[PDB]
């Protein structure tokens, strides 16, 4: 039941969801190889709990927009997001995904917050694997309710909870 | 005895009703597997033990698995297509379904039998000297029959 | 120890077909069956039993007949599939095991061993052949279930599954009825006869030859072991003969009409079951097997898929010997003197009257007199004008075989005191 | 003895299936039920008459395996290219 | 041999395993956000038709299963000889060898024909 | 159960409950240890995170798995979708009692095992078929033929090697002549380590256990890297967790049966400790198996079927025929030691050509 | 079975859609659908100065990119008559063959993982990681490095580049022989 309504249990389930974040890769472009490199035997996101990698979308909570999001791929990825369980988070990786990037044209979605609800933004080209670790830790403390923005507000645990799906 | 005996018989009869009434082929075969489990339990209660284990292993494990393999290759679940319904046969069959029971019940009604033999459980330890021996001829006939069955099915499908 | 020969030949050829051409496998099957027939000849009067396998007059006679039909129908089959030969061998062994045993469960195993190849042998791939195969398979499995619950209730009546047990009252009667159901089904007895016309019509003609010889022989060989009461026997005979002949009147196709004729003849043969003579019945079935194999070899020379009644006509102008043999065969199947069909009919009727069943016998005789309608619409038709019909006038193999079969039919009609003295132990 | 009455009842149930069922597969399933009702009766009478009906039922299972194999091969051969296995679609052969 | 008590212990084993599994199902089902979506309930793969419209699957699985049923019958028949073996002597050994050779000939046929088909 | 006592039914229920929850903890921590051992294999290091040694990470995994919006996909069968994981879990949990962890009373008084049936291996075979049952049923229920074909692959291959399991388990029965595991283990106590007599069949048993999704056919398949597998790809919160749990329980039960049957179920020739040697052999086979998990490719289930059917099973039945000759004529048992030693020398020395 | 082996699923690396016209376990024919990454280099590059486009060039083939940088550079050098210093040419062939080794490593790691085993992905990747450091040494970037220029290269090699290169070149031959 949304992981809420108990002073202990919401902390417990936020702990669980935050540390057991199970990424759902959507490898698109050169950002995605910097996403793969964050798992090799020098700098691996294989410690916080992200060892296993559920390729199916029915089984994973974190979807990372990793690469330029060409428009012909916008709806498919959309449904990949809709093919996720509801307790799901989406990180926007790179400049091409966060904003239009340098490709400012007819072929690219100029901010992937358009098609999917973004949790964390991570600049870089591609954002260093260590920036990706920093973003997954950002999201870690965000879903515990331990995140505040520049304007002084604490941010909701799960983005994509505030959208009237349709 | 009767405490669990009634339960086993109710499960057997209800599973048969399912497998003959339900239109879902998958539900029918599943009810038949539940039936075989209940029946292997009844075998066990009947001091027939090894045969129950083979019943679960061979019948459930092997035969109806192939039933399921074919009907999942060939969907066939929505059977009511190309009906020629012949509605009158549905109750009428029940009549015959009763009849093929009644006469059997007549052969067994008023019949007292000696159900008293110390089988000591139907273990294969005692079934071996029967199988290889008094039944060895039937066993060899069955094995050859299985070889002929393989050859028949193989020559039968054999797309070329 | 002929069963050893059959098992050896079947199992060896099963692998050898991968190294041998279908023609070589065909010749090997011919050799094996002929050697099994010869072994039966040299063992005339040499009873041999190991377990439930028990060789008596019935075993020897009916297995000889089945091997005869198998050899004949192999003579015709030339298909480039060694399988279409192997099954024949298999069926032979199976039917052998059906007549040579008293164990009810071994009877069931033999029923399956002989019935499985017969479903597949009817697949010339014509859709009606498949329709027939499906009808056959489903009804045969139903009859196998009935026979099996009969064997179960038999074991309920006595501690053994071997026939010859004393037997109780109502439960023994019920068990015997549930055995007779499947056994007569295999023997084309009504009211279980529905499969026969459709299956005979859909299957290729040489397959129907093999059926109408060996199936009926082996089924009656298994039937004689049962101690069938005379009332159920009267029901089966009356229904079979009446419906068979009547519905055979209205038939337009040769094979379907002949299947109905085989129903009527199974009804006639079931009369020896009143006494269980097994000598007279051996002779009767010898004659019927010879004649029907002859007729269906000719029908195969006419058309495998289906043969209309007009096709039979004009055959004498086409082939003299074939027309003569078809006429003789029709008269013998009518049971007319001086043909062996008359001796078989007389022997069965004598056993039935000796049991004291009069109305049933008279009804069978009146209906057999009715049967002359189509028996004559077939036998005499040989001389009609040839209408449009595919005709392939065979090799010398089948011609000589047909000649020998017809000559033997008439010879055993004239002088039965030659072999019939030796259908018991065989002095 | 209640077990043998139940065997008869299952025989009747498989009969009701074979009559009522439209498709080959469900008919064959009903036949399997009939054969196993027979096997139950054989086990009972073996318990009564000394265990030979148990090996009998074993051979019955073997028989069911052989005829299941052959029936499924035949079913595939007829209704692989063909539509629904419904046998009422095959009425070429009439009396 | 073995007493019947072990068999009721087996039944209790099954009842306990089943009860705990249903308990895990209850835990999973009762605890959740519960926001269905149309696309979420769609089968898979990006718009429709993951497999979608396809012809019937290959028969090779039927072949494998039929092979398995016949040779599992073989194994069930071999077991009573496995337990009671020395009591059957060379005669029983030779009978079981013949049985095995027959079914192995069936295998040898199906193999020399092969099933890549 | 000639000589073995019977605990009261409540003790059977209690010990079954213990085995279930111990299998939970066991599969959780074995997933951890396999992760870390793979890490040691592939240089990288494991999760020195939430633990330290990882030993609170299974809690995070279980807590994530629940609350995960357990969804019933539309266009799916309402009943089988829900029913198949329960089947796969139930028929996986059981069949662990028979494995003896000690002589009677070595459970601090009552019974090392749960049940000691007269016919054990048949019970194992029967409940082992039911895992494939849940696999392919769940495949059908999902309403996605992409998983249907994966389920069909699973069932076909697992069924081929599952047939082979019988020809494997025949060999020791001819020697012992009993179908109760305790008698077999006591035989292995007397003469010693049954695989010494039947090493070839032992092989085809071991390899057969590899086909049951353990690894290296690896064409079960899983949804990854190929035609997606069955029994997953449509389950979200707990049912997928139940599939993973039951499959891993089957893994560890098989890796424990391999030493139990052929090798020395605990019953060590010396130092005779009840539980620890069984657990150490379980861990030994697990570590060799994880070596395999890391070190080898797939088989594509075509060569896997050809290898099982044409290669494993005729060889296993040949060994059965040899052992049946030896037992029926009963002349020595040492001849089997000699033949198995020669067979191993052949199956090994033929490698280094 | 016209099966939809969709974009990115299942594990079709390099998002690509496939309609496998296929009955059974064989393969009749695969109908491909591409364009799911169309970003517009051929068009965007028409609105960027020649100097800038060196920022657009490596990102097309993100694995072996210096070939893209070198192709663009050489074509423009010929078009306006630029002179390659010998040291610049030697450095350009160094970075070319090294990015080729890196692209090859990624290719074989992906091929092994795509169907089969997971382990040998890491070892090759290990070496790849080392290579990246070399690039980060001179260009300050892992890949997508904007280093090349029309005349030659941006600026000189650091003191620390060559010894690290010698280290990796001495360890590699045994590593490649091990993979083989
Ligand atoms: C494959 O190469 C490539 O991929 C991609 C995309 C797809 C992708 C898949 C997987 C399966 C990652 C993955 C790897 C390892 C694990 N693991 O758990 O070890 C998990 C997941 C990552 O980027 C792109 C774009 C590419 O262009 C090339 C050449
Ligand atoms: S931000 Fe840079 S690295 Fe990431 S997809 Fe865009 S071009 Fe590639």
């Amino acid at each position: 039941r949304e992981g809420i309504l108990f002073t202990t249990l919401e902390k417990l389930v936020a702990w669980g969801r935050s540390n057991s974040l199970w990424p759902a890769t959507f490898g698109l472009a050169c950002c995605a190889i910097e996403m793969m490199a964050s798992t090799d035997a020098r700098n691996d996101l294989a410690r916080f709990g992200s060892e296993v990698f559920r390729a199916s979308p029915r089984q994973a909570d974190v979807m990372i927009v990793a690469g330029r999001l060409s428009k012909k791929m916008a709806p498919v990825m959309r449904r990949v997001w809709e093919q996720m369980p509801d307790p799901k988070w989406v990180i926007s990786m790179g400049a091409c995904a966060s904003s239009g990037g340098m490709f400012n044209n007819y072929a690219i979605v100029q901010n992937v917050d358009s098609v999917v609800p973004v949790d964390v933004y991570v600049p870089g080209c591609p954002p260093r694997p260590e920036a990706l670790i920093y973003a997954v830790m950002q999201l870690q403390k965000k879903v515990r309710g331990q995140a505040y923005n520049e304007r002084g507000e604490r941010l909701p645990p799960v983005a994509a909870w505030k959208r009237t799906r349709g | 005895m009767s405490l669990l005996e009634g339960l086993a018989l109710f499960l057997l009869l209800l599973s048969g009703v399912l497998v003959v009434t339900l239109r879902n082929a998958i539900h029918a075969a599943l009810a038949l597997i539940l039936n075989f489990l209940v029946l292997a339990g009844v075998y066990v209660a009947l001091d027939a033990r090894f045969l129950g284990f083979i019943q679960v292993i061979v019948y459930a494990g092997a035969i109806v698995v192939l039933f399921l393999f074919v009907i999942m290759l060939l969907f066939a679940a929505q059977g009511e297509i190309g009906f020629d319904p012949l509605v009158r046969s549905r109750p009428l069959a029940a009549l015959l379904a009763l009849g093929v029971a009644g006469i059997l019940a007549a052969g067994l009604w008023g019949l007292d039998l000696a159900f008293t033999q110390d089988l000591k459980g139907g273990l294969p330890q005692a079934l071996g000297p029967l199988l290889y021996g008094d039944w060895l001829f039937v066993l060899l006939a069955v094995g050859f029959l299985l070889m002929a069955a393989t050859v028949v099915a193989v020559a039968l499908v054999e797309p070329g | 120890m002929t069963l050893a020969i059959l098992a050896v030949f079947s199992v060896a050829l099963t692998l050898l077909g991968f190294v041998l051409p279908p023609q070589g496998v065909k010749r090997a099957t011919l050799l094996g069956l002929a050697l099994a027939l010869a072994s039966l000849l040299l063992t005339w009067g040499k009873p041999f039993a190991f377990g439930p396998y028990a060789v008596d007059g019935v075993s020897q006679v009916f297995t000889l007949l089945a091997l005869l039909g198998a050899l004949w129908t192999v003579g015709l089959v030339r298909s480039g599939r060694f399988e279409f030969y192997l099954l024949v061998l298999y069926a032979a062994l199976g039917m052998h095991l059906l007549a040579s045993t008293r164990h009810l469960l071994l009877m069931l195993v033999a029923l399956e061993a002989l019935s499985l190849p017969l479903y597949a042998l009817a697949t010339w791939r014509r859709g009606q052949g498949l329709e027939a195969a499906l009808k056959y398979f489903l009804l045969g499995a139903l009859a196998a279930a009935f026979f099996l619950y009969g064997a179960a209730l038999f074991y309920g009546a006595t501690g053994s599954l071997v026939l010859g047990a004393p037997g109780e009252g109502p439960l023994y009667a019920l068990a015997l009825g549930l055995l007779l159901v499947g056994l007569g089904f295999k023997a084309a007895l009504a009211p279980f006869h529905f499969w026969t016309p459709d299956v005979y019509q859909g299957s290729p003609t040489p397959v129907v030859l093999f059926m109408a010889t060996s199936v009926k022989a082996a089924a009656f060989a298994a039937l004689l072991r049962v101690a069938a009461p005379p009332e159920a026997l009267a029901l089966l005979v009356a229904l079979s003969v009446v419906v068979g002949n009547l519905a055979a009147l209205a038939q337009k196709e040769a094979k379907r009409l002949l299947a109905y004729s085989s129903i009527a003849h199974a009804g006639y043969m079931a009369l020896a079951l009143y006494t269980g003579n097994a000598q007279a019945l051996g002779f009767y079935l010898l004659t019927y097997v010879l004649a029907t194999g002859l007729a269906f070899a000719v029908l195969s020379q006419i058309s495998p898929d289906r043969v209309p009644l007009e096709a039979l006509r004009g055959l004498y102008r086409k082939d003299p010997l074939l027309g003569l043999a078809f006429l003789v065969a029709m008269l013998s199947l009518l049971g007319l003197p001086p043909l062996a069909g008359f001796w078989g009919k007389y022997l069965a009727f004598a056993e039935a009257a000796r049991a004291g069943a009069w109305g049933v016998l008279v009804l069978a005789l009146v209906t057999s007199a009715v049967s002359a309608y189509y028996y004559l619409g077939l036998g005499l038709a040989v001389f009609a004008r040839p209408e449009e019909t595919p005709f392939r006038p065979g090799p010398p193999w089948a011609r000589a075989a047909v000649v020998a079969a017809g000559v033997l039919l008439l010879a055993l009609g004239l002088l039965p005191g030659l072999v019939l003295p030796a259908l018991a132990a065989g002095g | 003895m209640s077990y043998l009455l139940t065997s008869a009842l299952l025989f009747a149930l498989g009969v009701y299936g074979v009559l009522t069922r439209r498709t080959a597969i469900l008919v064959f399933l009903s036949i399997e039920l009939m054969l196993n009702a027979a096997n139950l009766s054989l086990v009972g009478f073996a318990r009564a008459y000394g265990l030979d009906g148990q090996v009998a039922a074993l051979m019955v299972i073997a028989v069911a395996a052989a005829e299941v194999a052959v029936g499924l091969g035949l079913i595939v051969a007829i209704f692989r290219h063909r539509e629904s296995t419904a046998v009422d679609d095959l009425s070429e052969l009439r009396g | 041999m073995a007493p019947i008590q072990e068999y009721v212990g087996t039944l209790i084993y099954v009842g306990v395993a089943l009860f705990i599994g249903v308990a895990a199902l209850l835990v999973g089902a009762l605890l959740g956000p519960k926001k269905p979506g149309r696309a979420k309930l769609m089968p898979y793969e990006s718009g429709n038709d993951p497999a979608g419209e396809v012809k019937r699957f290959p028969v090779h699985f039927y072949v494998v299963a039929m092979l398995f049923i016949l040779f599992d019958v073989e194994v069930a028949f071999l077991w009573p000889y496995a337990v009671s073996a020395g009591g059957l002597g060379l005669y029983g050994f030779l009978g079981v060898l013949a049985f095995t050779l027959l079914l192995f000939v069936g295998f040898l046929y199906e193999w020399w024909k092969g099933v890549m088909r | 159960t000639w000589s073995y006592p019977v605990d009261p039914y409540w003790m059977v229920a209690l010990k079954a409950l213990l085995v279930v929850v111990g299998l939970l903890t066991a599969f959780a921590f074995m997933t951890l240890i396999e992760r870390r051992l793979l890490a040691r294999f592939q240089v990288r290091m494991g999760p020195n995170r939430v633990g330290p040694f990882g030993l609170l990470q299974p809690l995070a995994d279980a807590i994530k798995s629940i609350f995960k919006e357990d969804i019933v996909v539309a266009q799916a069968d309402r009943f089988l979708f829900v029913l198949a994981p329960l089947i796969s879990v139930v028929f996986a949990l059981l069949a662990f009692g028979l494995i003896p962890f000690g002589p009677p009373g070595s459970f601090f008084g009552y019974q090392p095992w749960v049940i000691n049936l007269d016919l054990g291996i048949l019970y194992l075979f029967a409940v082992s078929e039911l895992a494939v049952y849940g696999i392919f049923l769940s495949g059908w229920a999902s309403g996605s033929k992409y998983s249907l074909l994966g389920s069909l692959r699973s069932s076909a291959s697992l069924i081929s090697y599952e047939l082979g399991l019988g020809l494997a388990l025949l060999a020791p029965v001819l020697l012992v002549g009993s179908l109760n595991l305790n008698d077999i283990v006591n035989w292995q106590k007397e003469h010693g380590w049954l695989f010494l007599y039947a090493f070839p069949a032992f092989l085809v048993y071991l390899i057969a256990s590899m086909a049951e999704a353990a690894r290296t056919p690896f064409d079960l398949p899983e949804a990854e890297q190929e035609l997606v597998g069955g029994y997953h790809t449509e389950y979200s919160s707990i049912k997928w967790a139940l599939f993973q749990m039951a499959e891993y329980i089957h893994f560890i039960t098989a890796s424990a049966l391999i030493p139990t049957l052929f090798l020395g179920g605990w019953t060590m020739p010396v130092l005779e400790v009840p539980y620890l040697w069984m657990f150490l052999k379980i861990a030994f086979f697990l570590f060799f198996f994880i070596w395999i998990r890391a070190t080898w490719f797939r088989l594509r289930y075509d060569q896997l079927l050809r290898f099982g059917w044409g290669f494993l099973f005729p060889l296993a039945l040949l060994w059965f025929l040899v052992t049946a000759l030896v037992v029926a004529l009963d002349l020595p048992r040492t001849y089997l030691l000699y033949l198995s030693a020669l067979s191993f020398l052949v199956l090994l020395g033929a490698v280094l050509y | 079975m016209t099966l939809n082996v969709g974009p990115q699923h299942p594990s079709t690396h390099g998002v690509l859609r496939l309609m496998v016209t296929l009955s059974g376990e064989e393969v009749l024919e695969v109908v491909p659908h591409i364009g799911y990454l169309h970003t517009g280099f051929e068009k965007t590059m028409e609105h960027r100065t020649y100097l800038q486009n060196i920022t657009y060039t490596p990102r097309m083939d993100y694995l072996h990119s210096f070939a893209h940088d070198l192709a663009y550079a050489l074509a423009v050098e010929k078009l306006l008559g630029a002179v390659v210093p010998p040291r610049a040419e030697t450095i350009r062939v160094i970075l070319n063959e090294l990015s080729r080794l890196a692209s090859h490593l990624v290719f074989l790691g992906t091929g092994l993982l795509d169907l089969g085993a997971l382990t040998p992905f890491f070892y090759a990747f290990r070496e790849r990681e080392t290579i990246l450091d070399l690039f980060e040494w001179v260009t300050g970037q892992r890949f997508h490095h904007n280093y090349i220029r029309i005349g030659g290269v941006k600026e000189d090699l650091p003191e620390e580049f060559v010894p690290e290169l010698k280290k990796l070149l001495e360890v590699l031959p045994h590593r490649i022989d091990e993979y083989e």
